[PDB]
Formats: C-alpha cells, sequence, structure tokens
C-alpha cells in the first residue's frame, strides 16, 4: 500500500508560481489558472517579476518495496 | 483626464496659478487653457505607467490617481524654477508610478465601492486538450 | 474615512488647521471641506497598500490606521513649506505600510476587542482526490 | 492601554504635560483627554507588534512594556519639535519592538511573579499515526 | 515634428522665445525659423529613440511625445548658458527616451482614443510545418 | 529589584539625585519613589535579557548585576537631556546585556562563594532506549 | 560635409563666428574657411564612428547628424578657452557617437521620408548546401 | 578584591582618590567605602571574564589582574566626567580581557613562582573501552 | 624583573622619574617603590605573552626584552597625560609583543653568547611502534 | 655590535649626540655609555630578526647592518621627541627587516669580498635509502 501511494505521486513535479506583492487579487487567478494549464508541449510568457519553478514531491525507487514484498511471499 | 482645474485650485490657491498663468497667456487675464493642457499632460504620463498591467481607458478610477495627476501638473506648470519640495514630491510619484509599473504595488480602489480596473492577462499558456488526466473516469 | 477632522483637530491646533485653510478657501471664514479631501486622499494612501493582504473595506479597522492617516494627511496639507520633522514622520509612515504591504510586519488589532480584518487566502493550492492515502483503512 | 496619565505624570513633569496639552484643548484648563488618545495609540502600536508571538490580550503583562508606552507616548505629543534626545529613545524603542517581534529578544516576565504571556503555537506539524514504532512492542 | 511653435509658446513666454531669437536672426525682428530648425532636431532625436519598437512614420501620436519634444527643444535653444533646472529637465527626458528605447516602459497611448503606435515583430522564430502533432487526429 | 536607593546614592551624590526628583515630585521634599521606579524598570530591562539562559527569578545575584542596574536606572532617570558619557556607558551596558543573551560572555558569580544561577536546559535531545549497545554484554 | 557655414549661423550668432574667425585669418576681413575647415574636420570625426555600421558615403543622411556635426565643430573651434556647457555637450555627443558605433542605439532616419542609411552584413555564416533537408520531400 | 585601597592610592594621588571621594560620603571626611566598592565591582567584572577557562576562585592569582582591576575601577569611579586616556585605557583592558577569554592570549603566572591558575577541562570526549587495539598483545 | 630602576634612570633623566614619583609618594623625599611595582607589571605583563613559546622562568633572558619592559613600564608610569610618541612606542611595543607571541618574529637571544630560552613542545604526535618499517631489515 | 659610537658620530654631528647625552648623566660631561647602550639594543633588535635564516653570530657581517644599526639606535635616542623623517625611517628599516625575516630580500654581502652570512638548512626531508633506483645498475 505505502508503494502505491508512492506511485501515485511519482514523476509528476509540483508546479508553483511566485507573484509580487503588489498583484491584484484578479491577477493571482489568472496565475493559479495558467499553472493548472501546463501539460503536453506547454508554451505560456511570464512577466520579469514573477517567477515559475518545478519542484519534485517525491523520489526514490521500487526496489526496496519489492524486496520486502518478495521476502514476505 | 483625472483631475480638472477645480481639483488643482483646491489643492494651491488661485493667487498662485493665477501667478502661474500671467506670462503664459497673451492677454491681462489670466487663462486656465494652460493649466487644462498640463492636466492633459499629466494624464498621459499616468497612462504611460499604467498602460503596463491595465486596459486603457480605466472601468474604475483609483482615488490617488487625482492627487497623483495634480501633483505631476503642478510640477509641469512650475518649470521656470521648482523648488526642493515640488522637485521632492515629484520624484516620489515617479517613483510611486515605477513601483505601480512594475507590480510592485497596488494602485487601490475607489473609495466609493470596492472595484479594481479591469487588465489583460498578464500571464497565459496554451495546451493541447489532457487526454488520460485522472477526471476522465472512464477506464 | 479612518479619520475624521475632530481627530485631526485633536492632535494639530485648530489654529494651525485655520491657518492651512485660509488660503485655499475663497472667502475670509475657514472651511474645512479641504481637509476633508486630505484625509479622503490619505484613506485612499493606506488601502493603497492594504489591498495587498487584507479584503477591502475592512471589517475592522486597526486603532493605529487613525494616526496613520492624521499623519498622512497632515503631510499632503503642509505641502508649501514641509519641516524636517513632519517629512520624518511621513517617510517613517510610509516605510511601516511598506512593511504592511511585505507582510513584514502586523497591522494590529482594535483595542476594544481582539479581531484582524479578514483578508483573502495568500496561499492557495489545487489537486485532486487522495486516493490511496493512509485515511482509506480499506486494506 | 499599558499605562495611565499618572504613570506618564510620573516620568515626565505635570508642568511638561500641562505645556503639552495647552494649545490643543479648546479652554484654559488643560486636558488629559489627548494624553489618553496618545496612550491609547501607544498600547496600538506596541500591540501591532507583539501580536506576531502572543496572543492579545495578554494574559500578564511584562513590566518593561509600560516604560516603552510611555516613551512611544511621549514622542508621539512632542511631535510639533521633536528634540535629539527624544528621537534616539523612540528609535531605540521600535528598534527593541522589531527584535522582539523576530524572536530575537525576549519581551521578560512580570516582576511580581514569573509569568510569561501566553502565545499561540509559531511551530507545527502534522502526520498520520505512526505504526511500526519502537513503542509498539508487539512483535 | 511634433510640437509646432504656438505648442512652444504655450510652454514658454512669448517674450522669453523672442529673447532667444535675438540674436540668432541677421534683422530686428525676431524669427521663428530657428525655433522651428530647434523643432525639428527635436523629432528627429525622439525618433532616433522611438525606431527601435515602432515603425516611423508612427501612425498615431502619443500625447507625451508633444511635451518630451518641447522640452528638448528648449534645452537645444538654450545652449549658450542653461540653468540647473533646464539641463535636469532635459537629462530626465533623454532617460526616459533610453528607457523606451530599452522596452522598459511603454510610450503610452494618445488620450483621445486608445490607440498604441503599430511596430514591426520583435520576436520572430521560424520552422518547418509540424507533422505528427496532436491536431492530425488521423491515427 | 537588584539595587536599592541606598546603592544608587553611593555611585551618585544625594545632591544629584535630589536634583532629579525635584520636578517629578508634587511637594518641594524630594522623593525617592521614582528612583524606585526607574530601579524596578531597570531591574525589568536586565530580566529580558538574563531570562534566555537562567530561569527566574535568579537563584544567586551576580555582582555586576546591581552596577548594570545602576548604571541602566541613572541613564533612565537623565532622560530630559543626557551627556555622551552617560549614553556611552548605557550603551556599553546594553551590548554587554545583548552578549550574555546571546551567550558570548558569562554573567559570572557572586563574589562571596562561587555559584552561578541556575537555568533550563538550553540544549535537550530524545531517543529511544539504546538496545544492542556495547554496555550490554549478553552476548 | 553634414553641415554648412549657413548651419552653423543658424545656431550660433554671426557675431560670434566673427569673433571666432578674428585671430585666425590674416587680414581684417572675417574669413569663413576656418569654419569650412572644422566643419570637415567635424565630418570626419562623425564619419570615424559611422562607419562601423554603415557604408560610406551615405546613401541617406539622418537629421540628427547635422546637429552633432555643428555641435563638434563648435566645439572645434573654441580651442582657445572652452566653456563648462560647450566642453558638456561635445561630451554627451561623443558619448552618443560611441553608443551608435556599438549599436546600443539607432542613428535615426531623415524627417522627410522613412529611410535609414544601408550598411554591410555585420553577420555572415557559410555552409555547404543541406542536403537531407526537410525541403527535399523526396524520399 | 584583586587590588586593595592601598594599590590603588599607589597608582594614584592620595589627594585624587580624596577628591574622588569628597562628594560620595554624607560628611566632610573622604571614606573609602565607595572605593572598597568599586574594587569589588572590578573584581566581579574580572572574574566574568576569567570564569570561562579558569575555576573560581583562583587558585594563583597572577599578577596582571592586580593592574587590570585598578585600571577598571579607577575609570568606575570617573564616570563623572571621563577624560580621553582613562576612557582608552578601560578600553584595552576590557579588549584584553576579552582577548583572554577568547583563549586568543594566556594571563599569565605569578612573578614569585611558576604556577598558573587551575582550570577545568575545557575539552572532553567519550568512548568505551578499545579492544582490538594494538596493546592488546594477546594474538 | 628584566630591567632595574637604574636601568629605567639610564634611559629617562632622573629628575623626569623624580617629577613622576613626587605625587605618589606620601612624603616630599621621592620614591622609587612606585618605579620597582610599575617595572613588576611590566614584568608580568611580557611574561604573559612569553608563556605562549618558552617555559617560565626564562633559562636565558635576550637582550630586547629590558628596552621593552622600560617602554611599557614608563608608559605605565605616564598614565596621567601620556604624549603622543610615548602612546605610539607603547602600541609599537605590544605589536611586537603580539607578533612574538604568535610565532611570527623570534625574541632573539643574548648578545653576550648565542643563546636562545628553553620551551616545552608546541608540536606533539603518538603512535604505536612501527613494525614492518623499511629499518626491519629481517625479511 | 655590528656599529661604534665613532660610527654613530659620522652620521651624526658630535654636537648633536652631546646634547642628547647631557640630561641622561649625571654629571656636566657628556657620557657615551648610553650611546653604546642605544648600539647594543639596536643590535639585539637586528638579531632578533636576522636569526631566522642566518645562524648567529654571523660569520660576516653585511655592509648595509651598520647603517640599519645606527638609524635604530639614532630612532631609539630620540624617545622623548622623534621628528617625522626618524620615525619615517626608522619604519623603513624595520620593514626592510620584516622583508629580510619573510625571505622576501637578501641582506646582502660586504663589500670587501663576495661572502654571504652561513645560515642552518630551512628546508629539510629525511628518507630510507632509495634501492631500485635508476642508478642502481644492477639489473
Amino acid at each position: 500500500r505505502d508503494f502505491a501511494e508512492f506511485l501515485e505521486i511519482y514523476g509528476l513535479p509540483m508546479r508553483v508560481g511566485k507573484y509580487p506583492t503588489g498583484s491584484t487579487n484578479r491577477e493571482k487567478a489568472t496565475l493559479m489558472q495558467a499553472v493548472m494549464d501546463i501539460g503536453r508541449r506547454a508554451g505560456g510568457i511570464i512577466p520579469m517579476g514573477m517567477t515559475l519553478d518545478f519542484q519534485s514531491a517525491a523520489d526514490g525507487q521500487s526496489d526496496p518495496f519489492m524486496a520486502m514484498i518478495g521476502w514476505a511471499e | 483626464n483625472y483631475a480638472t482645474v477645480n481639483d488643482l485650485c483646491a489643492r494651491y490657491t488661485r493667487t498662485r496659478l493665477d501667478i502661474l498663468t500671467r506670462p503664459k497667456t497673451a492677454d491681462g487675464q489670466p487663462d486656465d487653457a494652460v493649466a487644462e493642457q498640463a492636466l492633459a499632460d499629466a494624464s498621459a504620463f499616468i497612462d504611460g505607467y499604467l498602460a503596463a498591467r491595465f486596459v486603457l481607458p480605466l472601468t474604475v478610477v483609483p482615488s490617488l490617481l487625482k492627487r497623483q495627476c495634480c501633483v505631476v501638473a503642478w510640477f509641469y506648470l512650475n518649470e521656470s524654477q521648482p523648488t526642493e519640495q515640488i522637485t521632492a514630491t515629484y520624484r516620489d510619484t515617479v517613483r510611486w508610478l515605477e513601483q505601480v509599473r512594475d507590480g510592485k504595488t497596488d494602485p487601490g480602489v475607489e473609495s466609493r465601492t470596492a472595484a479594481s480596473p479591469e487588465g489583460e492577462d498578464l500571464v497565459q499558456v496554451q495546451s493541447d486538450p489532457p487526454v488520460f488526466s485522472r477526471k476522465q473516469k472512464g477506464f
């Protein structure tokens, strides 16, 4: 079950967006929608004040889970 | 324009504006046409920085824009000899305008009702439809 | 507005405000309309920085906002010639406002009851429902 | 408020406070209402920095808060012309308040009994129950 | 030209322009030909920076260009001895022009109707037709 | 308090303290209540820095704390006009207090007997019992 | 040359040019031959920087080149004693010329019609014919 | 204490010490009680830095400690107005004390016999007994 | 001590030393006891830096130590008012002493015969006996 | 010593040396014993830096050592009030001595015959005999 949960959140880094403190409430909504619209071969234009980065939320291999499963079996 | 001649006469005494308009007019009677031209130039200067984030003309005018326009117009009128305080205020106003253009500060909303001016999409991305997403629920 | 003309007359002598309003009015009687306009401009200036974190209009008004509004309004009125202390106080006030906007300091709560003004969600994330979580307890 | 008018009259001579209140009042008799307003503003200013770590209102009041409130209130009263020492003391007080807000120094405890004001959890983490821990002792 | 001699006489008194034109003309009557030459040189100087982003001649003229042209032309006329304020204004104008050329600020739009001057494609890429794209929908 | 009024009168002449207390009292007779209040404020200020490392109230009082309290109390009393040496001594005292709080210097021990004030555990770690250690000696 | 003696007499009074030419000539009558020599030297100086990007002689002459040539020629004439403003203008002109040579700013186009001077290929690459390209469409 | 009143009277003239003690005493006869209090405070100040490396009280007293105590005590006595040389000597003494505390310099040994004061273990490590070492000589 | 009172009287006139000892003694006759105390303090100060590298007391005394002791003792005596040259010489001496302590310069040897003072082992390492070395010559 | 009293009298007038020795002697006749003591101290100071590279006493004395000794001895004698040039020369001499000690410059050789003073091995390495070297020529 832990292996399945790890596989669920694997190989898809989280997309974050940084906005200046002077941004309007509506401007945050547009950025949030734009972050949610990333897939396949995606483009996009970002202002100089804003930044976009990808951070991986899970890393590792399947060797230990499979080793334990095989030992138990 | 974001400000009228009456608004300028509210911040500054009518005597000072009359003294300013004394040489620019041809006759002895002071003329407010130069004041209107200064107001128009000030509005254009403000719009130059405002065009970065909000579509023009503005749907709703923030209250502070009136004071900023009055300040820069008064600086424009006092071109023959500017005092220290007038130059400092104009520099502060242009610094605030640059901060607004860069997105480091919000222009604000009108006091009568909470409403921010409309603007174009600063950030936009494009991609093909997402097949095989978790919203499919077909498999 | 966060402050009234009576609040301004509390910080500053009525004689000084009358002297300030002497040239701006048309008749000999001092007028407080210019004082109200300065208060409105000060409130708009404060709201420009307050809109970053809290929704406007504010549900509860922190106590210090009154003093900040009075200070910036008095600076606005003393535009013909500002003294060193007035300019220093205005600079300190705007620095505090920028610190509030950046989130480096809290505006505070009203003294009558502990209550902070409401604001929108600064941080928000989105994700699909978490299947296979440890809260499932089905396997 | 963290300080009363009597506490202010303890630090500063009654004559000086009367001179301060002479122009702000309407009649010839000095009024302490402006002093109370200054004390309230000082308390709000202190609470603005204190809200970062401790829940308001404070369960126990540290002793130094009284002196800090008196100092900032006296600075607020002396707005027409501040001396070098008063400005220096106010700057030192606000620097100490910022240090307290950042957590670099402790506000202290009341001298009558050792007791620090209550505050919310600055650091909090969440996780699911720890199965397979060494406290199980079932295998 | 972006400005006419009447526009220059609006910003500056006719007496000052006459004094400027007194030595440059051959006869006793002041001549505006030198003023027109200064205006043409100012327009060329502005176009030198404007050619980076917008195609010339401009389809629509932003309002602030008139004031910028007047300022630089007045600086050009006052070459025998420039005052501090005139030199400072000219330096500010050229700094703004460099900022416009670098793309750090927008020139603006004319106040009569929202319209920006046309310009060539700053960014252009080339590639062969995209076979095997997701828009094919043939497989 | 770490110091008494007699200790303050030991460092400073009774005449100087009487002159200090002349305006703060209501009657002609000098009052030491303001001196006691200054001593209490000084003790609270010292405790604010001492609470970082040692539990309050202190089990044993280091000897130098008396002099530090006297110095800061004398600085507090001389608020109307501070001399250069008094301000320098107060700055040195607060720098020493910050050094003590940061742990860069030891407050010391009382001269009568070697004894340092008790304090809480600055460093603490937690772990489960160490099975399979070399102290087992069972295998 | 990019400017004529009449153009120089347009910017500067004929009296000043006559005074300049008084010592350089052999007879009492002022001579414009030295002015023509200065204009030729100025044109050569401008061409030295212009040769980097545009082929010489220029197909079309930008309007600002006339003013730049006049400025540098006037600086050349005033070699016995240069004033502060003349030296500053010459330094600004040479800085602009270096910026043009480095490609950081465009010289501009003539105002009569939009046309930029022709120039050689700044960037050129060479390669053999591209067989197996996607334009083949033979396989 | 590391120094006595006679040692202080050896460095400084009895007249100067009497003048120092004139205002601090209640009667006309100079009193050395304030001198003893200053010596005790100086000894405590020295012990504050000495406690870092050596256990207190010291088994053997280095000779220079007497002079350091006398210097800091004399600085403490001259609090009403310190001269440049006295302040410089006190600063040098405290710098030397900080250097001693940091371990960058040795306090020294008494001249009568070579003996350094005892101190606790600055560096200590712990480990289980070393089996399989080369000192075993059993295999 | 590294120097005697006669050595001090060799560097400095007996009149100057008598003037120095005039106030420190109780009677009219100058006393050299204060000079001996200063010499002892100087010797202790030198030993404080010398203890880093050489064991005390020194087996052989370098010649320069006498002059260094005389210089620092004379500086100690002139504590009421030090001249620029005396302070500079004392600073140079203490800088040389710190350089000696850090090992950046050698104290020297006595001129009568080449001999350096004995000192403890600054560098020491420990290891078990080296079996299998190339000095074995058994295999 | 590297220099004699006659060598000192060669660089400096006998009158100046007599004036220097006037106060240090007890009788009216000038004495050269203080000059010899200064020469000995100078020689010790030079040897302190020379001991780093060369074994003492020196087998051959470089010629410049005489002048260096004379310079530092003259500086030592002029301790009551040093002039700018004397202090500068002494600083240059000590800088040269430090450069010699660090090995950045050679002391030189005596002019009569090329010969450098003997010194110990600055660099030394140790290793066991090199078997299997190419000098074996046995295989």
